[PDB]
Protein backbone atom coordinates (compact mmCIF):
# COMPACT_ATOMS: atom_id res chain seq x y z
CA UNK A 1 0.00 0.00 0.00
CA UNK A 2 0.82 3.70 -0.06
CA UNK A 3 3.68 5.63 1.81
CA UNK A 4 3.86 8.49 3.62
CA UNK A 5 6.68 10.95 2.96
CA UNK A 6 6.65 13.74 5.98
CA UNK A 7 9.47 16.33 5.67
CA UNK A 8 9.32 17.74 8.78
CA UNK A 9 12.12 20.64 8.73
CA UNK A 10 11.84 24.11 10.63
CA UNK A 11 9.60 26.52 9.07
CA UNK A 12 7.70 24.49 6.57
CA UNK A 13 6.07 20.98 7.23
CA UNK A 14 5.54 19.70 3.77
CA UNK A 15 3.77 16.03 3.32
CA UNK A 16 2.33 13.97 0.90
CA UNK A 17 2.59 10.48 -0.85
CA UNK A 18 5.02 8.22 -1.79
CA UNK A 19 5.20 8.22 -5.65
CA UNK A 20 3.68 11.41 -6.82
CA UNK A 21 5.43 14.56 -7.66
CA UNK A 22 5.25 16.93 -5.36
CA UNK A 23 4.37 17.63 -1.79
CA UNK A 24 0.37 17.93 -1.37
CA UNK A 25 0.05 19.77 2.06
CA UNK A 26 2.26 22.07 2.64
CA UNK A 27 2.20 24.41 5.90
CA UNK A 28 3.97 26.46 8.26
CA UNK A 29 5.03 24.14 11.07
CA UNK A 30 4.22 26.52 13.92
CA UNK A 31 1.85 26.63 17.10
CA UNK A 32 -0.16 29.53 17.89
CA UNK A 33 -2.11 30.15 21.05
CA UNK A 34 -3.99 33.15 21.79
CA UNK A 35 -2.12 35.74 24.29
CA UNK A 36 -5.53 37.68 25.46
CA UNK A 37 -8.67 36.80 26.90
CA UNK A 38 -11.43 36.79 24.61
CA UNK A 39 -14.61 37.84 25.48
CA UNK A 40 -17.89 36.84 22.90
CA UNK A 41 -18.68 33.90 24.69
CA UNK A 42 -20.37 31.26 22.28
CA UNK A 43 -17.07 31.54 20.09
CA UNK A 44 -16.24 27.94 20.72
CA UNK A 45 -12.57 29.81 20.51
CA UNK A 46 -10.32 26.39 21.07
CA UNK A 47 -6.71 27.03 22.58
CA UNK A 48 -4.34 25.89 20.33
CA UNK A 49 -4.56 26.80 16.11
CA UNK A 50 -1.71 25.42 14.23
CA UNK A 51 -0.48 25.51 10.66
CA UNK A 52 -1.94 27.99 8.04
CA UNK A 53 -4.98 28.51 10.18
CA UNK A 54 -2.37 30.10 13.04
CA UNK A 55 -0.84 31.77 10.14
CA UNK A 56 -3.78 33.60 9.40
CA UNK A 57 -4.85 33.91 13.36
CA UNK A 58 -1.79 35.67 13.56
CA UNK A 59 -2.66 38.65 14.89
CA UNK A 60 -3.76 37.28 18.28
CA UNK A 61 -1.55 34.41 18.95
CA UNK A 62 2.02 33.81 20.04
CA UNK A 63 3.69 31.53 17.39
CA UNK A 64 6.32 28.87 18.37
CA UNK A 65 8.18 26.89 15.82
CA UNK A 66 8.72 23.56 17.79
CA UNK A 67 12.27 22.70 15.90
CA UNK A 68 14.71 24.80 16.89
CA UNK A 69 17.49 23.74 15.12
CA UNK A 70 16.63 20.57 12.96
CA UNK A 71 16.18 19.16 16.59
CA UNK A 72 12.43 18.92 18.37
CA UNK A 73 12.22 21.22 21.56
CA UNK A 74 8.59 21.16 22.90
CA UNK A 75 6.90 17.74 21.74
CA UNK A 76 3.64 18.04 22.39
CA UNK A 77 3.53 21.16 19.76
CA UNK A 78 5.31 18.41 17.45
CA UNK A 79 2.95 15.74 18.37
CA UNK A 80 0.35 18.50 17.52
CA UNK A 81 1.65 19.02 14.42
CA UNK A 82 1.73 15.42 13.14
CA UNK A 83 -2.05 14.92 14.06
CA UNK A 84 -2.90 17.85 12.48
CA UNK A 85 -0.82 16.96 9.45
CA UNK A 86 -1.74 13.45 8.84
CA UNK A 87 -5.98 14.24 10.09
CA UNK A 88 -6.22 17.13 8.65
CA UNK A 89 -3.66 18.09 5.65
CA UNK A 90 -3.60 14.28 4.21
CA UNK A 91 -6.76 13.29 6.21
CA UNK A 92 -5.61 9.69 6.52
CA UNK A 93 -5.59 7.25 9.09
CA UNK A 94 -1.78 6.46 9.88
CA UNK A 95 -2.73 3.00 10.94
CA UNK A 96 -2.12 1.53 7.44
CA UNK A 97 0.78 3.47 6.07
CA UNK A 98 4.78 3.24 6.50
CA UNK A 99 5.73 6.86 7.00
CA UNK A 100 9.40 8.28 5.67
CA UNK A 101 10.89 10.85 8.07
CA UNK A 102 13.92 12.84 7.73
CA UNK A 103 16.46 14.67 9.69
CA UNK A 104 19.54 16.61 9.52
CA UNK A 105 22.94 15.17 9.92
CA UNK A 106 24.86 15.33 13.28
CA UNK A 107 21.56 15.65 15.93
CA UNK A 108 21.06 14.32 19.40
CA UNK A 109 20.50 11.11 19.38
CA UNK A 110 17.44 11.18 21.67
CA UNK A 111 15.91 13.41 18.93
CA UNK A 112 15.08 10.23 16.20
CA UNK A 113 14.74 8.09 19.39
CA UNK A 114 11.41 10.01 20.74
CA UNK A 115 10.62 10.47 17.18
CA UNK A 116 10.47 6.46 16.32
CA UNK A 117 8.63 5.96 19.99
CA UNK A 118 6.41 8.44 19.14
CA UNK A 119 5.56 7.63 15.66
CA UNK A 120 4.62 3.86 17.30
CA UNK A 121 3.31 4.62 19.86
CA UNK A 122 0.24 8.16 19.39
CA UNK A 123 0.27 7.49 15.98
CA UNK A 124 0.72 3.44 15.82
CA UNK A 125 2.46 3.33 12.15
CA UNK A 126 2.78 -0.18 10.76
CA UNK A 127 6.75 0.68 10.20
CA UNK A 128 8.71 4.08 9.35
CA UNK A 129 12.51 5.32 8.60
CA UNK A 130 14.80 7.98 9.35
CA UNK A 131 16.80 9.36 6.37
CA UNK A 132 19.09 11.90 5.86
CA UNK A 133 18.16 15.14 4.57
CA UNK A 134 20.92 15.74 2.14
CA UNK A 135 20.75 11.86 0.47
CA UNK A 136 17.47 12.62 -0.51
CA UNK A 137 18.12 15.49 -1.87
CA UNK A 138 20.31 13.69 -3.72
CA UNK A 139 18.04 11.12 -5.16
CA UNK A 140 15.50 13.98 -6.15
CA UNK A 141 18.62 15.60 -8.51
CA UNK A 142 19.33 12.29 -10.61
CA UNK A 143 22.89 12.21 -9.46
CA UNK A 144 24.70 9.65 -7.44
CA UNK A 145 27.87 11.99 -6.89
CA UNK A 146 28.43 15.27 -5.89
CA UNK A 147 28.52 17.35 -2.25
CA UNK A 148 24.86 18.44 -1.56
CA UNK A 149 24.45 21.99 0.38
CA UNK A 150 21.11 21.77 1.79
CA UNK A 151 20.44 24.84 3.87
CA UNK A 152 16.39 24.86 4.91
CA UNK A 153 14.89 27.35 7.98
CA UNK A 154 17.08 26.06 10.45
CA UNK A 155 20.47 24.51 9.68
CA UNK A 156 22.75 24.20 7.04
CA UNK A 157 24.92 21.11 6.36
CA UNK A 158 27.28 19.73 3.52
CA UNK A 159 27.53 15.89 2.72
CA UNK A 160 29.80 14.66 0.24
CA UNK A 161 28.60 11.20 -1.33
CA UNK A 162 30.61 9.31 -4.07
CA UNK A 163 29.10 6.25 -5.83
CA UNK A 164 26.31 6.39 -3.13
CA UNK A 165 28.91 6.04 -0.56
CA UNK A 166 29.01 8.74 2.00
CA UNK A 167 32.26 10.30 3.63
CA UNK A 168 30.74 11.09 7.49
CA UNK A 169 34.37 11.98 8.82
CA UNK A 170 33.43 14.96 6.34
CA UNK A 171 30.16 16.14 7.37
CA UNK A 172 30.02 19.42 8.23
CA UNK A 173 27.02 21.46 9.42
CA UNK A 174 26.66 25.01 10.69
CA UNK A 175 23.64 26.11 12.83
CA UNK A 176 23.32 29.47 10.26
CA UNK A 177 20.01 29.17 8.04
CA UNK A 178 16.69 31.21 7.60
CA UNK A 179 15.98 31.89 10.78
CA UNK A 180 18.92 34.14 11.53
CA UNK A 181 18.62 35.57 8.92
CA UNK A 182 15.34 36.56 9.08
CA UNK A 183 16.42 37.86 12.46
CA UNK A 184 19.50 39.57 11.42
CA UNK A 185 17.21 41.45 8.53
CA UNK A 186 14.87 42.40 11.55
CA UNK A 187 17.59 44.30 13.45
CA UNK A 188 19.03 45.60 10.54
CA UNK A 189 15.86 47.08 9.40
CA UNK A 190 15.78 49.04 12.58
CA UNK A 191 18.34 51.54 11.05
CA UNK A 192 15.63 52.78 8.61
CA UNK A 193 13.46 53.48 11.60
CA UNK A 194 11.09 50.34 11.10
CA UNK A 195 10.52 48.41 14.14
CA UNK A 196 9.20 44.32 14.05
CA UNK A 197 9.27 42.78 17.34
CA UNK A 198 6.02 40.74 17.66
CA UNK A 199 6.50 36.90 16.73
CA UNK A 200 3.80 37.83 14.75
CA UNK A 201 5.75 40.14 12.54
CA UNK A 202 8.69 38.40 12.42
CA UNK A 203 6.81 36.37 9.55
CA UNK A 204 6.40 39.73 7.75
CA UNK A 205 9.74 40.12 8.03
CA UNK A 206 10.26 36.32 6.45
CA UNK A 207 7.94 37.77 3.70
CA UNK A 208 10.19 40.52 2.85
CA UNK A 209 12.96 38.45 2.93
CA UNK A 210 11.21 36.25 0.34
CA UNK A 211 10.59 38.80 -1.54
CA UNK A 212 13.14 41.48 -2.07
CA UNK A 213 16.32 40.46 -0.82
CA UNK A 214 19.06 38.99 -3.40
CA UNK A 215 22.58 37.95 -3.43
CA UNK A 216 25.45 40.14 -4.42
CA UNK A 217 28.10 38.97 -6.99
CA UNK A 218 30.14 41.50 -5.39
CA UNK A 219 29.88 42.83 -1.87
CA UNK A 220 31.85 46.12 -2.15
CA UNK A 221 30.77 47.31 -5.42
CA UNK A 222 27.15 46.89 -4.64
CA UNK A 223 27.56 48.91 -1.36
CA UNK A 224 29.28 51.41 -3.26
CA UNK A 225 26.56 51.48 -5.74
CA UNK A 226 23.75 51.49 -3.42
CA UNK A 227 25.74 54.04 -2.13
CA UNK A 228 25.96 56.62 -5.30
CA UNK A 229 22.31 55.45 -6.68
CA UNK A 230 18.76 54.86 -5.53
CA UNK A 231 18.48 52.48 -8.42
CA UNK A 232 18.52 49.54 -5.75
CA UNK A 233 15.56 50.60 -3.47
CA UNK A 234 12.09 48.50 -3.90
CA UNK A 235 9.35 49.46 -2.14
CA UNK A 236 6.93 46.94 -0.17
CA UNK A 237 3.18 47.62 1.01
CA UNK A 238 2.70 46.06 5.05
CA UNK A 239 -0.24 44.42 6.03
CA UNK A 240 -2.09 47.81 7.14
CA UNK A 241 -0.42 50.18 4.12
CA UNK A 242 1.59 52.59 5.12
CA UNK A 243 4.57 50.82 2.07
CA UNK A 244 8.19 50.76 3.33
CA UNK A 245 10.87 51.18 1.25
CA UNK A 246 14.43 48.95 1.57
CA UNK A 247 18.04 49.71 -0.64
CA UNK A 248 21.26 48.38 1.01
CA UNK A 249 19.50 46.14 2.92
CA UNK A 250 18.36 44.21 -0.25
CA UNK A 251 21.57 42.12 -0.35
CA UNK A 252 23.12 43.29 3.08
CA UNK A 253 20.63 40.58 4.59
CA UNK A 254 22.02 37.63 2.18
CA UNK A 255 25.07 38.55 2.49
CA UNK A 256 25.07 36.44 6.09
CA UNK A 257 25.93 33.56 4.68
CA UNK A 258 29.52 34.22 3.01
CA UNK A 259 30.18 36.41 6.56
CA UNK A 260 28.68 35.00 9.63
CA UNK A 261 30.88 37.68 11.30
CA UNK A 262 27.18 40.30 10.51
CA UNK A 263 25.68 38.19 13.51
CA UNK A 264 28.74 37.45 15.81
CA UNK A 265 29.51 33.80 14.88
CA UNK A 266 32.63 32.78 14.25
CA UNK A 267 32.55 29.94 11.32
CA UNK A 268 33.51 30.25 8.26
CA UNK A 269 31.44 30.98 5.02
CA UNK A 270 29.09 28.49 3.18
CA UNK A 271 31.64 28.81 0.46
CA UNK A 272 34.84 28.28 2.44
CA UNK A 273 33.10 25.76 4.63
CA UNK A 274 31.93 23.75 1.25
CA UNK A 275 36.30 24.09 -0.05
CA UNK A 276 36.69 22.40 3.10
CA UNK A 277 33.96 19.68 3.50
CA UNK A 278 35.92 18.80 -0.34
CA UNK A 279 39.20 19.05 1.30
CA UNK A 280 38.32 16.59 3.81
CA UNK A 281 37.47 14.09 1.23
CA UNK A 282 40.41 12.12 -0.59
CA UNK A 283 42.28 13.27 -3.52
CA UNK A 284 41.14 11.21 -6.31
CA UNK A 285 37.43 12.19 -6.29
CA UNK A 286 37.61 15.73 -5.76
CA UNK A 287 37.15 16.77 -8.94
CA UNK A 288 34.01 15.06 -9.15
CA UNK A 289 33.06 17.32 -5.69
CA UNK A 290 33.72 19.71 -7.70
CA UNK A 291 31.52 19.55 -10.78
CA UNK A 292 28.17 18.54 -8.93
CA UNK A 293 27.69 20.65 -6.12
CA UNK A 294 23.66 20.57 -5.50
CA UNK A 295 21.72 23.11 -3.62
CA UNK A 296 18.64 22.44 -1.80
CA UNK A 297 16.73 23.90 0.61
CA UNK A 298 14.51 27.17 0.54
CA UNK A 299 17.22 29.37 1.83
CA UNK A 300 19.51 28.63 -1.29
CA UNK A 301 16.47 30.19 -2.92
CA UNK A 302 18.09 33.85 -3.28
CA UNK A 303 18.34 35.74 -6.90
CA UNK A 304 22.04 35.35 -8.12
CA UNK A 305 22.87 33.15 -4.73
CA UNK A 306 24.56 30.68 -7.66
CA UNK A 307 26.56 32.49 -9.42
CA UNK A 308 28.49 34.55 -6.31
CA UNK A 309 28.99 30.74 -4.65
CA UNK A 310 30.67 29.63 -8.15
CA UNK A 311 32.69 32.90 -7.85
CA UNK A 312 33.91 32.20 -4.33
CA UNK A 313 34.80 28.26 -4.85
CA UNK A 314 36.53 28.92 -8.16
CA UNK A 315 38.50 31.47 -6.19
CA UNK A 316 39.30 28.69 -3.54
CA UNK A 317 39.72 25.96 -5.98
CA UNK A 318 42.45 24.99 -8.24
CA UNK A 319 42.28 27.31 -11.53
CA UNK A 320 41.97 23.62 -13.83
CA UNK A 321 39.12 21.93 -11.81
CA UNK A 322 35.69 22.72 -13.42
CA UNK A 323 33.65 24.24 -10.73
CA UNK A 324 29.54 23.93 -11.51
CA UNK A 325 26.24 24.10 -9.01
CA UNK A 326 23.02 22.40 -9.83
CA UNK A 327 20.23 24.31 -8.51
CA UNK A 328 17.28 23.01 -9.85
CA UNK A 329 14.33 25.85 -10.11
CA UNK A 330 12.20 23.72 -7.54
CA UNK A 331 15.10 22.38 -5.17
CA UNK A 332 13.37 24.10 -2.17
CA UNK A 333 11.20 20.75 -2.63
CA UNK A 334 14.06 18.10 -3.74
CA UNK A 335 14.23 16.62 -0.18
CA UNK A 336 10.28 15.45 -0.15
CA UNK A 337 11.02 14.28 -3.88
CA UNK A 338 13.82 12.30 -3.20
CA UNK A 339 12.06 11.01 -0.04
CA UNK A 340 9.03 10.16 -2.78
CA UNK A 341 10.85 8.38 -4.97
CA UNK A 342 12.71 6.36 -2.38
CA UNK A 343 9.94 5.28 -1.12
CA UNK A 344 8.50 3.91 -4.02
CA UNK A 345 11.14 1.50 -4.38
CA UNK A 346 10.91 -2.05 -3.57
CA UNK A 347 14.67 -2.57 -2.75
CA UNK A 348 13.67 0.13 -0.05
CA UNK A 349 10.86 -2.19 0.96
CA UNK A 350 12.81 -4.27 3.50
CA UNK A 351 14.63 -1.50 5.00
CA UNK A 352 11.38 -0.11 7.24
CA UNK A 353 11.36 -0.72 10.69
CA UNK A 354 8.47 -2.97 11.69
CA UNK A 355 6.67 -2.08 14.59
CA UNK A 356 6.61 -5.99 15.35
CA UNK A 357 10.31 -5.25 15.78
CA UNK A 358 10.02 -2.08 17.76
CA UNK A 359 7.96 -3.53 20.15
CA UNK A 360 10.81 -6.69 19.81
CA UNK A 361 13.85 -4.13 20.35
CA UNK A 362 12.67 -0.97 21.57
CA UNK A 363 13.48 2.59 20.91
CA UNK A 364 17.01 1.77 20.31
CA UNK A 365 16.04 -0.39 17.22
CA UNK A 366 16.72 2.86 15.56
CA UNK A 367 20.08 3.66 15.78
CA UNK A 368 21.04 0.02 14.83
CA UNK A 369 21.35 -0.43 11.37
CA UNK A 370 17.58 -0.57 10.77
CA UNK A 371 18.25 2.59 10.11
CA UNK B 1 70.55 19.68 -32.54
CA UNK B 2 66.71 19.28 -33.04
CA UNK B 3 65.11 22.05 -30.60
CA UNK B 4 64.07 24.65 -32.89
CA UNK B 5 60.82 22.59 -32.59
CA UNK B 6 61.36 22.83 -28.54
CA UNK B 7 61.49 26.78 -28.53
CA UNK B 8 58.28 26.69 -31.44
CA UNK B 9 56.45 24.54 -29.60
CA UNK B 10 57.05 26.55 -26.13
CA UNK B 11 56.31 29.49 -27.46
CA UNK B 12 53.21 28.37 -29.28
CA UNK B 13 52.33 27.00 -25.37
CA UNK B 14 52.86 30.80 -23.94
CA UNK B 15 50.75 32.40 -26.71
CA UNK B 16 47.93 30.10 -26.52
CA UNK B 17 47.96 31.11 -22.97
CA UNK B 18 47.54 34.56 -23.49
CA UNK B 19 44.89 33.62 -26.01
CA UNK B 20 43.17 31.67 -23.44
CA UNK B 21 43.60 34.38 -20.76
CA UNK B 22 42.01 37.21 -23.00
CA UNK B 23 39.54 34.89 -24.04
CA UNK B 24 38.10 33.40 -20.35
CA UNK B 25 38.70 36.90 -19.13
CA UNK B 26 36.31 38.86 -21.20
CA UNK B 27 33.87 35.68 -21.30
CA UNK B 28 32.89 36.32 -18.28
CA UNK B 29 32.60 39.81 -18.41
CA UNK B 30 30.32 39.38 -21.34
CA UNK B 31 28.34 36.61 -18.54
CA UNK B 32 28.37 38.95 -15.60
CA UNK B 33 26.06 41.50 -17.79
CA UNK B 34 24.21 38.51 -19.32
CA UNK B 35 23.03 37.00 -15.72
CA UNK B 36 22.23 41.05 -15.16
CA UNK B 37 20.05 41.01 -18.19
CA UNK B 38 18.61 38.00 -16.41
CA UNK B 39 17.99 39.86 -12.78
CA UNK B 40 16.78 42.60 -14.83
CA UNK B 41 13.88 41.16 -17.13
CA UNK B 42 13.35 38.33 -13.79
CA UNK B 43 12.74 42.24 -11.73
CA UNK B 44 10.49 43.98 -14.88
CA UNK B 45 8.47 40.85 -15.08
CA UNK B 46 7.38 41.08 -11.50
CA UNK B 47 7.04 44.39 -11.22
CA UNK B 48 4.67 44.82 -14.90
CA UNK B 49 2.99 41.96 -13.81
CA UNK B 50 1.74 43.57 -10.92
CA UNK B 51 1.40 47.33 -11.81
CA UNK B 52 -0.73 45.15 -14.54
CA UNK B 53 -3.03 43.75 -11.92
CA UNK B 54 -3.15 46.88 -10.47
CA UNK B 55 -4.32 48.35 -13.39
CA UNK B 56 -6.85 45.63 -14.00
CA UNK C 1 66.15 13.83 -24.36
CA UNK C 2 64.37 17.04 -24.37
CA UNK C 3 62.29 15.79 -27.67
CA UNK C 4 59.86 14.05 -25.07
CA UNK C 5 59.20 17.13 -23.29
CA UNK C 6 58.71 18.67 -26.80
CA UNK C 7 56.40 15.55 -27.57
CA UNK C 8 54.51 16.89 -24.27
CA UNK C 9 54.35 20.23 -25.34
CA UNK C 10 52.77 19.79 -28.66
CA UNK C 11 50.30 17.69 -26.88
CA UNK C 12 49.73 20.50 -24.80
CA UNK C 13 49.74 23.09 -27.55
CA UNK C 14 46.59 20.91 -29.36
CA UNK C 15 44.46 21.10 -26.13
CA UNK C 16 45.29 24.80 -25.18
CA UNK C 17 44.08 25.75 -28.75
CA UNK C 18 40.96 23.69 -28.20
CA UNK C 19 40.56 25.30 -24.96
CA UNK C 20 40.79 28.84 -27.29
CA UNK C 21 38.02 26.93 -29.71
CA UNK C 22 35.71 26.49 -26.42
CA UNK C 23 36.59 29.99 -25.46
CA UNK C 24 35.48 31.38 -28.47
CA UNK C 25 32.60 29.96 -28.92
CA UNK C 26 31.60 30.56 -25.58
CA UNK C 27 32.00 34.08 -25.89
CA UNK C 28 29.95 34.07 -29.22
CA UNK C 29 27.15 32.10 -27.46
CA UNK C 30 27.19 35.13 -24.31
CA UNK C 31 26.82 37.43 -27.20
CA UNK C 32 23.97 35.84 -29.13
CA UNK C 33 21.92 35.47 -25.19
CA UNK C 34 23.22 39.36 -24.38
CA UNK C 35 21.46 40.24 -27.85
CA UNK C 36 18.24 38.33 -26.96
CA UNK C 37 18.08 38.93 -23.19
CA UNK C 38 18.38 42.74 -24.03
CA UNK C 39 15.61 42.32 -27.42
CA UNK C 40 13.26 40.85 -24.15
CA UNK C 41 13.97 43.84 -21.16
CA UNK C 42 13.92 46.41 -23.50
CA UNK C 43 10.59 44.93 -25.06
CA UNK C 44 9.21 44.95 -21.42
CA UNK C 45 10.59 47.65 -19.84
CA UNK C 46 9.70 50.70 -21.19
CA UNK C 47 6.29 50.16 -20.94
CA UNK C 48 5.23 50.28 -16.76
CA UNK C 49 4.19 53.98 -17.60
CA UNK C 50 1.80 53.28 -19.70
CA UNK C 51 -0.31 51.09 -16.77
CA UNK C 52 1.14 53.79 -14.68
CA UNK C 53 -0.59 56.63 -16.09
CA UNK C 54 -3.39 54.58 -16.73
CA UNK C 55 -4.62 53.06 -13.37
CA UNK C 56 -3.15 57.16 -12.43
N1 LIG D 1 12.12 32.72 -2.34
C1 LIG D 1 12.86 32.70 -1.20
N2 LIG D 1 13.91 33.51 -1.05
C2 LIG D 1 14.65 33.50 0.07
N3 LIG D 1 14.41 32.69 1.12
C3 LIG D 1 13.38 31.83 1.10
C4 LIG D 1 12.53 31.78 -0.10
N4 LIG D 1 11.60 30.85 0.14
C5 LIG D 1 11.83 30.34 1.37
N5 LIG D 1 12.90 30.92 1.94
C6 LIG D 1 13.42 30.61 3.28
O1 LIG D 1 13.63 29.20 3.36
C7 LIG D 1 12.95 28.65 4.48
C8 LIG D 1 12.21 27.40 4.04
O2 LIG D 1 13.18 26.43 3.73
P1 LIG D 1 12.81 24.88 3.91
O3 LIG D 1 13.61 24.07 2.92
O4 LIG D 1 11.32 24.77 4.00
O5 LIG D 1 13.39 24.62 5.38
P2 LIG D 1 13.13 23.23 6.11
O6 LIG D 1 13.79 22.21 5.21
O7 LIG D 1 13.78 23.40 7.45
O8 LIG D 1 11.62 23.15 6.16
C9 LIG D 1 11.99 29.71 5.00
O9 LIG D 1 12.17 29.86 6.41
C10 LIG D 1 12.37 30.99 4.30
O10 LIG D 1 12.93 31.90 5.24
Amino acid sequence: TTALVCDNGSGLVKAGFAGDDAPRAVFPSIVGRPRHQGVMVGMGQKDSYVGDEAQSKRGILTLKYPIEHGIITNWDDMEKIWHHTFYNELRVAPEEHPTLLTEAPLNPKANREKMTQIMFETFNVPAMYVAIQAVLSLYASGRTTGIVLDSGDGVTHNVPIYEGYALPHAIMRLDLAGRDLTDYLMKILTERGYSFVTTAEREIVRDIKEKLCYVALDFENEMATAASSSSLEKSYELPDGQVITIGNERFRCPETLFQPSFIGMESAGIHETTYNSIMKCDIDIRKDLYANNVMSGGTTMYPGIADRMQKEITALAPSTMKIKIIAPPERKYSVWIGGSILASLSTFQQMWITKQEYDEAGPSIVHRKCF
Amino acid sequence: ALQKKLKGTEDEVEKYSESVKDAQEKLEQAEKKATDAEADVASLNRRIQLVEEELD
